[PDB]
């Protein structure tokens, strides 16, 4: 098989900034080489072909080059519709094989979260289970921090985190936090609190209450 | 008896494209096939059914030498039993086939500074090639649904396509001269 | 099945000998072939010399012509390659391939069966 | 239209074996180069097989042996049948049409998930995520649906059966420890509607059936 070497496996720029990829191939593989697109949860769209074939409807700004085992994928003016991972793929040696793949997010100004949170509701409370739900709504950059508390002690081991793809309008993230109890371990504490960290946050900020209280 | 004229297929100036593979037809000639086989000038010499030194010590009528280039990483698939683009749809051997598989770079002489384009194979096709079938038409290959009329565009290709020799070509990618020999055994 | 063992390498001084051998089992007929490749520090597997079995005939690369041997012993189907006079650019890992064809090729898609090659070093 | 629709996937026990489909429109499946590639949760493509339009079949060795292709011309439709699945072979799967060497592939069908596992179907739980001044910031509001415990995967959401797709955010799934999957839809809408709209999720589990409508509202006490 022929490997292909993907550079970088991800990277951050900001809108209207030239975006280079390069992908390296362990033997030659003369020209053929295509690059795809591929928005999460999308099928990946074909935007270059036989390493420097811009495609059907291909936006120009989209381009490649390269031949043997050198080869450069080029977004010459980085747009918000462009974020996306981009893959590399030598066609024309069996077994055909991809690049590991570049995660493309875009650069914006620092933007702080929205921080809301959720009490288990009833239905749930009467199954024997608790959720509790903490929401940071449109945020940027993507590293954060949460930290559950519960009556003032640390949580660890039982919460989820879950973060949505960065937006294609305002390129920005939502993260939900999701703690989970018995019913019997949430009627042990009253105040369930998220605090959230976030470069946003000149300090961080929590959102709490208390169980059983309007 | 008089020697078979070997000299004209190995050394032919020119050679056929693929898909429209030259065939030699040579009546029972003699023939050294021994000194043939130990050539240095050959780096694929692969026989079927028979031994390269007993090739003399064979019953048959018509001996064929069939002669083409293709792209080095190619050569494999000239050879009973294989499937892909040449084999399926250029050059085809059969299961059973007789006789020997001849193969050498020829990067010093169908190469070319920018591209030597003369040399073409078969893309596109329905169905596969039965044993030593040639076809060498042109019909523009309908992809899809809508008829072509022998028009190119999108879903509609030349069936055929040429290779890209450069000089600089790794050697995967470089031509070869083909000579394939078989035997009419009775 | 068929199944190629493979021994004889080892550290040698330049101008030395060295015998490879390769012990073939599992063919029907003697109607296969015998190849040996080598492949130095970072470059490909490179065929040296070739052994079509039915008709008991030697090939070589011009590097090795008047160094390397090579020759059949049929009662322990077994495959020699003596190296006469060996030099630094032949510190390679040499493997020994079979196909189910009679001559040779440089290729090693060609042949389907190889080897876990030895390890050959020439040096002082 | 030019098209290719993949479907046949779903839950599958280890050593089971399924058929998935690709449909194609347009394109003639016989008359082509077609291929199979998967994608692991997560992970990059990995390319699994391949049908020339006369009838070569070339696989990749994680799959060889286990994985073969048919063709019905009438229908314009190519299958791959999976035989002795293994929890690796969990991916979403593609079919595409190259148009090889004077250009790439250029049709991709949307996939079909397919999922090996010993785990068995379960449909999830919908609870409300009541909105409040908690939830209350800079004049909007916001409100979900915890969609709780299910497998296998997908679950859709929408908001007012579509009716509401502004300010959606529904999150991926992440699988809980207890091998089920959760997942939350939220929304942000103006503060001012809270006493006066009705805001009514509508959660669909095509694995086992499971539709649920539910209503979020204000939390009374
Ligand atoms: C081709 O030409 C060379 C040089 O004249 C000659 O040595 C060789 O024998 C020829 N090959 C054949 C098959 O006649």
């Amino acid at each position: 098989d022929i490997q292909m070497t993907q550079s970088p496996s991800s990277l951050s720029a900001s809108v209207g900034d030239r975006v280079t990829i390069t992908c390296q191939a362990s033997q030659d593989i003369n020209k053929y080489l295509n690059w795809y697109q591929q928005k999460p949860g999308k099928a990946p769209n074909l935007l270059i072909s036989g390493a420097s074939n811009l495609e059907t409807g291909v936006p120009s700004r989209f381009s490649g080059s390269g031949f043997g085992t050198d080869f450069t994928f080029t977004i010459s003016s980085l747009q918000p519709e462009d974020i996306a991972t981009y893959y590399c793929q030598q066609s024309d040696n069996l077994p055909p094989t991809f690049g590991q793949g570049t995660k493309v997010e875009i650069k914006r100004t620092v933007a702080a979260p929205s921080v809301f949170i959720f009490p288990p509701s009833d239905e749930q409370l009467k199954s024997g289970t608790a959720s509790v739900v903490c929401l940071l709504n449109n945020f940027y950059p993507r590293e954060a921090k949460v930290q559950w508390k519960v009556d003032n002690a640390l949580q660890s081991g039982n919460s989820q985190e879950s973060v949505t793809e960065q937006d294609s309008k305002d390129s920005t993230y939502s993260l939900s936090s999701t703690l989970t109890l018995s019913k019997a371990d949430y009627e042990k504490h009253k105040v369930y609190a998220c605090e959230v960290t976030h470069q946003g946050l000149s300090s961080p900020v929590t959102k709490s209450f208390n169980r059983g209280e309007c | 008896t008089n020697l078979c004229p070997f000299g004209e297929v190995f050394n032919a100036t020119r050679f056929a494209s693929v898909y429209a593979w030259n065939r030699k037809r040579i009546s029972n000639c003699v023939a050294d096939y021994s000194v043939l086989y130990n050539s240095a000038s050959f780096s694929t010499f692969k026989c079927y059914g028979v031994s390269p030194t007993k090739l003399n010590d064979l019953c048959f009528t018509n001996v064929y030498a069939d002669s083409f280039v293709i792209r080095g990483d190619e050569v494999r698939q000239i050879a009973p039993g294989q499937t892909g683009k040449i084999a399926d749809y250029n050059y085809k051997l059969p299961d059973d086939f007789t006789g020997c598989v001849i193969a050498w770079n020829s990067n010093n002489l169908d190469s070319k500074v920018g591209g030597n384009y003369n040399y073409r194979y078969r893309l596109f096709r329905k169905s596969n090639l039965k044993p030593f079938e040639r076809d060498i038409s042109t019909e523009i290959y309908q992809a899809g649904s809508k008829p072509c009329n022998g028009v190119e565009g999108f879903n509609c290709y030349f069936p055929l396509q040429s290779y890209g020799f450069q000089p600089t070509n790794g050697v995967g990618y470089q031509p070869y001269r083909v000579v394939v020999l078989s035997f009419e055994l009775l | 099945q068929v199944q190629l063992v493979e021994s004889g390498g080892g550290l040698v001084q330049p101008g030395g000998s060295l015998r490879l051998s390769c012990a073939a089992s599992g063919f029907t007929n003697d109607f296969y072939s015998i190849a040996w490749f080598r492949q130095a520090p970072g470059k490909e597997r490179e065929g040296v010399s070739w052994l079509s079995v039915s008709d008991n005939t030697p090939t070589y690369v011009d590097s090795v012509k008047d160094r390397f041997t090579i020759s059949r012993h049929n009662a322990n189907n077994t495959v020699y390659l003596q190296m006469n006079m060996l030099k630094p650019e032949d510190t390679a890992i040499y493997y020994c391939a079979a196909g189910r064809f009679a001559g040779r090729d440089t290729w090693p898609s060609s042949y389907d069966y190889w080897g876990q090659g030895t390890q050959v070093t020439v040096s002082s | 239209e030019v098209q290719l629709v993949e479907s046949g996937g779903g839950l599958v026990e280890p050593g089971g074996s399924l058929r998935l489909s690709c449909a194609a429109s347009g394109i003639t499946v016989s008359s082509n180069y077609m291929h199979w590639v998967r994608q692991a949760p997560g992970r990059g493509l990995e390319w699994v097989s391949l049908i020339y339009s006369g009838g070569s079949t070339f696989f990749a060795e994680s799959v060889k042996g286990r994985f073969t292709i048919s063709r019905d011309n009438s229908k314009n439709t190519m299958y791959l049948q999976m035989n002795s699945l293994r929890v690796e072979d969990t991916a979403v799967y593609y079919c595409a049409r190259e148009v090889p060497r004077i250009s790439g592939y250029d049709y991709w069908g949307q996939g079909t998930l397919v999922t090996v596992s010993s785990a068995s179907t379960k449909g999830p739980s919908v609870f409300p995520l009541a909105p409040s001044s908690k939830s209350t910031s800079g004049g909007t509001a916001a409100l979900g649906c915890l969609v709780k415990d299910y497998f296998p995967e997908p679950v859709t959401v929408s908001w007012n059966s579509g009716a509401l797709t502004s300010g959606v955010h529904t999150f991926p799934a992440v699988l809980q420890s207890s091998g089920l999957y959760s997942l939350s839809s939220v929304v942000t809408v103006p503060s001012s509607s809270l006493g006066t709209q009705t805001y009514i999720c509508n959660v669909n589990h095509k694995p086992s059936n499971t539709k649920v409508d539910k209503r979020v509202e204000p939390k009374s006490c």
